[PDB]
């Protein structure tokens, strides 16, 4: 009522004289200090009158960048800090599959399009820039692979992987080293985790997604409900007579649960 | 046939979240600790006092812990993971001790760092692995999962190979560097505010709008 | 010379003196202290 | 549009007022 | 003081519990033999000897543990590294 | 075994309560000779085996309880000497063992995050918490008694209503003690300053409510050297005015 | 000269309290109770500094007699600790501290007994 | 200095200012400066030592310049690039461009000796996830994709460092080389086919980074803040 009206009227000069002594304050700094402003990144961004198609099931993250012609298939993950932008060229991301975080996917030429195929791992770091990897593949983490490269079915990079120009990863082989030498035969349980790696990182991007895809008033309330739930007293649940039990939206899902 | 979604943020007026609380698992950083605005925290990660996490790196705990040390430094564009179980039987969470460097560019998972170690920019450390107290591995090092770099010793090559023995005064310089890029975190640590302004540019913005 | 180090500094300095002096009490002030622990046995029965 | 809708919130800022002007009357007449 | 049975004492009371099978004979009991073929025993046979020690020691023994006691040797290891027995 | 605030209230509140309690009832009402010397052997026995006792513990709990019952038996020399000066002596040093007792207690809360249980778990306090660690062995040089701080004062005026009192045995047994009584105290400024233990109990920072007390009663004890007299004429004038 | 930690690994045996049989994991020179908290049948908080000054017999395990003739003998302060914090004031003779057992490949294969927890929070 | 303690007599009175606008906004019933928002800056400075980027020079907002950057005319930065000059300054040429997920930083702390400052010249490719740590490359250069040079490394013109290429400290690339593999060694002569290509492929990116430039400058989606702040 009247009160409020006072009360709002009262907190807005409040605001005002903050203001002015914010304003006062970055004054006497001297103009050095570079003031904060608005996000300007954009996640998904339209580039040669070229956008971007993805799934409705696949977890882009925020931090993620993907530009002009990237399409990505169902189930699908690109984490943290990834960069995808094919402006120059396409980029065809599968279904199944995962691009780990702050990893690179770039594209080249105008002709060397980039291709990932179904349920393969691309680890944290790693850098593409116009591979054509086939489907249930795994590139380690900070492997590199060149302009024109191919990883058939099945088959393994390891981590710190130089691969070169035109190079062909064969199915059922692992490739190791700067200069990508021969290294082992990618076992049936390798391949076997392999899979289940890919299943497991799908579900943990559907949850990294539903935790990420969260408006400020979700985040407030589970955050009050982690504050509250956070450490517990059975002596005085016992003596009042209540569990307090833990809340679904803490209940994390068993698919991404040891 | 993909569907994409109409409902779908291509730009959410702020960035990536510095800190992602993955159900009851809430991201933990101490006032002390440094962690620039660009890292990315998610799950089970614990930043323990004097902590340098530098900008661009990300430390994903959600499939086990991640815990970074006393006066411990994580450098730029660095990525931290783990996983469940690992090659060598031990626990498969990541540790990094106390007076622990960690280069650029460095990819770590499931390691075990012990205290007072220097690691190296585009160093690798995959499952399993444990640097072991006062070692150094230079740039570039990749370790395969379930290799272990002995104490007292330099590491390097692409494949890990042991180079040389460290001498006594080249090992009193781990924590010597550690505390200087504490120090440089410091530094970078004065020019946040507790509170960011850009809560004034969104509610200008929803004037703009209505 | 000898009365330097086997005399002055071994029979004495880190002998008789030492021995008298820090060392053993050191070590007597030890045992007391733990024999004097050994009292608090956690038995109501033996604080009555 | 204006206007603060919590009454909890606006009876404390009210007594916050109260009290504020009481220890300034306090101060000023001792 | 005291947790664990002393190791002899468990030799020499697992292999009375042995000895007091009709079909087994003394002569071919050893501290290493093997139920099934040292002894000429069957599965029923070797269930039983489990069930006897058990008894004799007073504790439950688990089931892939029973079934990992096919020899004297064996049986006489896990009950002297038991506490429970 | 009881909870630290229950401990920590156990500890400071009911000292002072007793004692005036005590002052009351056989100060001015059953005053004679003989109470004085059942208070004398008393304070002797609490004073010795205080000191032995704390010398033997490994707990911060158990440390913390055998240094109140010897500062319990300076303040029974005090009260065993049983004049004005010895009286007032008994009030300056029930104020000061409060205020440090209030300090060692504060500082326990704060280190109770992570739940410190031992000695050696505040090792290399230095390190992670250096004001803490100052802050702490600030506390136990108190309860030490060297000079700057505030626990000497009650400690000398102890000793000076105790060589006023005639009672040379009681005042040679007091001081002895507090020279024995101080390795365990220098054990724990040891255990923060000087030991690099291979491992390290991080401890997470404090509550304003615990900062502030901390604060003020870390600066009333540095600082009490430079002006005691508030507190010297406050226990005078109680001394006094007890019969008169 | 690979130098990986397959040779340090040191597999050991666990029986618990109420009979469980458990398998612990742990490294050469990294003690017994190190392995049994990583294993996790040993409460982490319970016990933090691995030193005898701060054990109060919560890292104790009953070993085998012919176990026990592979690792040192018993220290003064560890016989103390043991007489001091337990039920009753007596030696076990069949019970060392976890934390002055130092894992080794002599010692791989030990079948250790881990008691009743005690309490240890106030 | 005088200067560092007016920084922190703005900081104090800063601070102090914005706790009064939240208590104001607290006594309006505007509890939205609890929201947590992202406090990237594309340009950070220190006390006295602000980036400098000339205009019609692109910047990634993903990137993050912290320091003492000192990006020249018609350059790129990428997205997910950092550029760290804090210690040391950094000085970028004209023309240059650093491709996406790179990172040219300085030295920290002066322990293994005196801090180098970091010099890019005009007109050179940095690489595609190059970690430049403190290095000097010269002019029409084309630094490799996931390329590390250490402090001390001095390409020359027109010379090449192929991906993945480790550089170690007090390294010369010399004109007309290639230099690849983990112990940094020479491989194989350069082209003038190649010098050319490595040119027209630093005209046409800086022409990438205009258009990308042109596209980001587009004003915000005003629907996908709508859509963000409603459900
Ligand atoms: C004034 C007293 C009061 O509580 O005012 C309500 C307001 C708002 O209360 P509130 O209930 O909206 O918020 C509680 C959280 N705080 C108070 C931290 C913002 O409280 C204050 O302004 C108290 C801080 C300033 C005191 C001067
Ligand atoms: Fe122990
Ligand atoms: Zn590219």
């Amino acid at each position: 009522g009247t009160l409020g009206r006072a009360i709002y009227s009262v907190g807005f000069w409040i605001r005002e004289t903050g203001q002015a002594i914010d304003r006062l304050g970055s004054r006497l700094q001297g103009g050095y200090f570079f003031q904060e402003q608005l996000s300007r990144h954009r996640t998904l961004m339209n580039i040669f009158d070229k956008a971007p198609v993805v799934d409705k099931d696949v977890f882009v993250a925020p931090s993620a960048s993907v530009i002009g012609d990237v399409q990505v298939g169902r189930g699908s993950s690109i984490w943290y800090g990834c960069v995808l932008r094919g402006d120059v060229n396409s980029i065809r991301v599968g279904s199944g599959t995962n691009i780990q975080d702050n990893s690179l996917v770039h594209v080249a030429k105008s002709v060397l399009p980039t291709v990932i195929g179904d349920n393969v791992t691309v680890g944290h770091s790693a850098v593409l820039h116009g591979c054509t990897v086939e489907d249930e593949a795994f590139v380690g983490m900070g492997a590199v692979l060149l302009d024109g490269v191919v990883v058939e079915k099945n088959a393994m990079v390891a981590a710190g992987a130089l691969v070169r120009q035109n190079t062909r990863i064969p199915s059922g082989e692992v490739w190791a080293g700067n200069p990508a030498k021969f290294l082992r035969k990618l076992s049936n349980e390798e391949i076997t985790f392999i899979s289940q790696s890919a299943i497991n990182y799908t579900n943990l991007a559907q949850v990294h997604a539903a935790e990420n895809s969260k408006s400020y008033d979700e985040i407030e309330f589970e955050k009050v409900l982690r504050k509250k739930y956070a450490r517990k007293d059975e002596e005085y649940d016992s003596m009042l007579g209540v569990v307090r039990e833990i809340p679904p939206e803490l209940i994390l899902p068993d698919n991404v649960l040891p | 046939s993909i569907t994409p979604s109409p409902d779908r943020v291509k730009w959410d007026y702020r960035g990536q979240r510095k800190i992602i609380p993955l159900g009851q698992w809430l991201p933990k950083v101490a006032v002390d600790a440094y962690v620039a605005p660009n890292v990315v925290l998610a799950g089970q990660v614990t930043v323990w006092d004097g902590a340098s996490v530098w900008p661009g790196c990300v430390l994903r705990g959600d499939l086990n812990k991640i815990s970074i040390g006393f006066c411990s430094n994580v450098q730029e564009r660095s990525v931290l993971h783990a996983a469940w179980t690992s090659p060598t039987g031990l626990p498969a969470d990541t540790s990094i001790e106390r007076y622990v460097t960690i280069g650029a560019y460095s990819l770590l998972r499931s390691c075990t760092i012990e205290p007072e170690c220097i690691i190296g920019q585009h160093s690798i450390l995959m499952e399993g692995s444990l640097v072991e107290t006062q070692s150094i591995l230079e740039a570039g090092s990749v370790v395969p999962p379930g290799r272990r770099i002995p104490s007292g010793e330099l590491w390097a090559g692409n494949p890990a190979r042991f180079v040389r023995t460290l001498t006594h005064e080249e090992i009193l310089e781990i924590p010597k560097l550690a505390v200087a890029i504490n120090d440089l975190s410091r530094d970078h640590y004065s020019e946040f505010l507790p509170y960011s302004t850009v809560y004034l540019e969104v509610e200008k913005f929803k004037k703009s709008l209505g | 010379l000898r009365f330097g180090y086997e005399v002055s500094f071994e029979a004495l300095d880190k002998g008789a003196i030492e021995i008298l002096g820090p060392y053993g009490i050191s070590y007597t002030f030890r045992r007391l202290a733990e024999r004097i622990s050994q009292l608090q046995s956690g038995f109501v029965y033996h604080y009555a | 549009e204006r206007v603060s809708t919590d009454k909890h919130r606006n009876y404390a800022v009210v007594a916050g007022t109260i009290t504020i002007l009481g220890a300034l009357g306090w101060y000023l007449k001792g | 003081r005291g947790s664990f049975l002393d190791k002899s004492e468990v030799a020499d009371r697992v292999i009375s519990c042995v000895k007091n099978f009709q079909k087994v004979d003394p002569a071919k009991v050893t501290p290493n033999a093997h139920f099934q073929n040292d002894l000429g025993l069957d599965s029923l046979d070797a269930v039983e000897i489990v069930m006897a020690l058990e008894e004799e020691f007073g504790f439950e023994i688990p089931d892939n543990e029973a079934d990992k006691i096919n020899s004297i040797k064996h049986a006489v290891d896990f009950i002297a590294s038991h506490p429970q027995a | 075994g009881s909870p630290t605030p229950v401990t920590a209230f156990l500890s400071i509140a009911p000292k002072i309560s007793i004692f005036a309690n005590i002052l009351r009832v056989f100060i001015y009402g059953s005053y004679g000779a003989t109470l004085q010397q059942i208070f004398c052997f008393c304070s002797i026995a609490s004073m010795i085996l205080g000191a032995l006792a704390a010398m033997a513990q490994t707990k911060v709990k158990r440390l913390l309880a055998y240094s109140s019952i010897g500062h319990v038996g300076y303040i029974c020399i005090g009260f065993s000497c049983g004049t004005i000066e010895g009286i007032q002596s008994l009030l300056i040093g029930i104020f000061i063992y409060a205020l440090m007792t209030i300090d060692a207690f504060a500082i326990v809360l704060a280190l109770r995050q992570t739940r410190v249980k031992y000695i050696a778990d505040l090792g290399a306090l230095a390190k992670t918490n250096p004001i803490l660690a100052i802050t702490f062995s600030i506390t136990m040089f108190s309860y030490v008694g060297i000079p700057p701080l505030a626990g000497f004062c009650s400690k000398f005026y102890l000793f000076f209503a105790a060589l006023g009192c005639g009672a040379y045995f009681l005042a040679s047994v007091g001081v002895v003690t507090s020279v024995i009584g101080c390795f365990y105290y220098i054990r724990l400024v040891k255990r923060m300053f000087f030991d690099t233990p291979r491992t390290w109990i991080l401890y997470e920072p404090m509550d304003r409510d615990k900062s502030l007390l901390l604060a003020m009663t870390s600066s009333f004890i540095t600082l009490f050297f430079l002006y005691p007299s508030p507190l010297f004429s406050v226990t005078h004038q109680m001394a006094l005015s007890l019969y008169l | 000269s690979s130098k990986k930690v397959s040779d340090r690994i040191v597999r050991l045996s666990a029986i618990d309290f109420e009979g469980k049989k458990h398998e612990v994991v742990g490294l050469a020179g990294h003690t017994l109770l190190k392995a049994l908290i990583n294993t996790g049948l040993i409460d982490p908080d319970s016990h933090r500094l691995e030193e005898i000054d701060a054990c109060s017999a919560h890292c104790e395990v009953n070993i085998a007699q012919e176990w026990l003739d592979k690792l040192p003998p018993r220290s003064y302060d560890e016989e103390y600790v043991l007489v001091r914090n337990s039920r009753a004031r007596v030696l076990n003779k069949h019970s060392r501290l976890g934390c002055q057992v130092l894992l080794d490949h002599n010692l791989q294969g030990m079948v250790v007994a881990l008691p009743e927890p005690k309490p240890w929070d106030t | 200095t005088l200067g560092r303690a007016f920084y922190a007599v703005g900081f104090w009175i800063r601070e102090t200012g914005q706790a009064i606008d939240r208590l104001g906004s607290r006594l309006q019933g505007n509890y939205l400066f609890q929201e947590q928002l992202s406090r990237h800056r594309p340009l950070m400075n220190l006390f006295d030592k602000y980036p400098s980027v000339h205009k019609d020079a692109f910047v990634a907002p993903s990137a993050s310049l912290l320091g003492d950057v000192h990006v020249g005319p018609a350059s790129s930065i990428w997205y997910g690039c950092v550029l760290r000059g804090d210690v040391n300054g950094i000085v970028i040429g004209s023309g240059t461009n650093i491709q996406d997920n790179s990172l040219v930083h300085v030295a920290k702390s002066n322990l293994t000796g005196k801090v180098l400052p970091t010099i890019i010249g005009d007109n050179v490719t940095v690489g595609h996830s190059a970690v430049l740590q403190g290095c000097t490359v010269e002019d029409e250069a084309f630094i490799g994709m996931g390329a590390t040079l250490l402090d001390g490394v001095y390409v020359e013109k027109h010379a090449m460092v192929a991906a993945g290429a480790l550089v170690r400290q007090n390294t010369r690339i010399p004109y007309g080389e290639v230099w690849g593999g983990n112990p940094a060694k020479f491989l194989r002569k350069l082209t003038e086919d190649e010098m050319a290509f490595f040119s027209q492929s630093a005209l046409n990116y800086s022409n990438l980074a205009q258009a990308h430039a042109a596209e980001n400058a587009k004003e915000l989606e005003e629907t996908e803040f709508v859509k963000v702040l409603h459900k």
